[PDB]
């Protein structure tokens, strides 16, 4: 099996601005399972921003809760992050992680996939 | 078991009854018919077909593929027999080491605490349902997932 991710929507905003991140998965998979947005600034560890498990459980990092909203479209196999009320600490490369169900027969073969990411700069 | 025409040569695969016993189970009509049949692959899983199964000339090398976290039975629908014939019939699948993969490290997650926090069992229940299978069991300490199907 193959998976390709296309991440987009990243750009520059000033404090209080808005962006919309998008990630679209194509390839040979049965379905998307757990999906989430992450971010890595220089000198820091990559951190979870928001996630929706295949069972529907939603989770936000405390630092973005109430500001960011993750959603997923399982017909189109796409995952979105609406980022509003942007703060300068939000600056980082953002990565969507998509678990792909790659089962060929009956089972639950699931591997996680990363993209090249999309850059967000929140500048003074 | 050449004499029954059963073709199973792959390493790690086995049958119950054993291939050697099926070799000694050909009736007066050239047929090998058993009551309850399992084909398994050690380290990966097994498939148990209840009831009377005619095994004669079954090309198990081509038909049955037990892999990590999935089974494939009849890979081409043009070669699949009708419902109730061959191995296209009710079956109970046991898959071994059914564990999620860490999203960043790609490592297997085996700790029962992390499994329960992801509710991995519920993930397997949903995956069974979405495929039309009947979830039977999940043992976290071994990663054994059991489910049943009406056919393949
Ligand atoms: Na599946």
């Amino acid at each position: 099996g193959q998976v390709q991710l296309v991440e987009s929507g990243g750009g520059l905003a000033k404090p209080g601005g808005s962006l919309r991140l998008s990630c679209v998965a194509t390839g040979t998979f049965r379905s998307m399972e757990d999906v989430g947005w992450y971010r890595q600034a220089p000198g820091k560890d990559r951190e979870l921003v928001a996630e929706i498990t295949t069972l529907g459980k939603v989770t936000y990092a405390d630092s973005v809760k109430g500001r960011f909203t993750i959603s997923r479209d399982d017909a189109k196999n796409a995952v979105y992050l609406q980022m509003s009320d942007l703060k300068s600490e939000d600056t980082a490369v953002y990565y969507c992680n998509i678990e792909a169900d790659q089962t060929k027969g009956i089972g639950y073969v699931v591997y996680p996939y990363w993209g090249q990411g999309t850059r967000v700069t929140v500048s003074s | 078991s050449h004499p029954a025409g059963i073709i199973l040569t792959r390493d790690s695969y086995y049958t119950i009854p054993s291939m050697e016993e099926l070799a000694r189970s050909v009736d007066e009509n050239g047929e090998c018919i058993v009551n309850g049949f399992t084909i398994g692959r050690e380290g990966f899983g097994s498939i148990y077909f209840e009831g009377i199964v005619n095994l004669t000339n079954l090309d198990l090398d081509s038909i049955v593929h037990i892999r990590r976290k999935e089974v494939i039975v009849y890979v081409d629908d043009q070669n699949k027999p009708p419902l109730g014939e061959g191995l296209n019939r009710p079956a109970q699948v046991t898959l071994d080491e059914v564990w999620p993969i860490d999203k960043t490290s790609r490592c297997m997650i085996t700790s029962p605490e992390r499994l329960s926090e992801m509710n991995y069992k519920s993930k397997l229940e949903n995956a069974s349902r979405k495929q039309g299978a009947q979830f039977v069991d999940y043992r976290p300490e071994s990663g054994s997932w059991v489910f049943k199907v009406n056919h393949f």
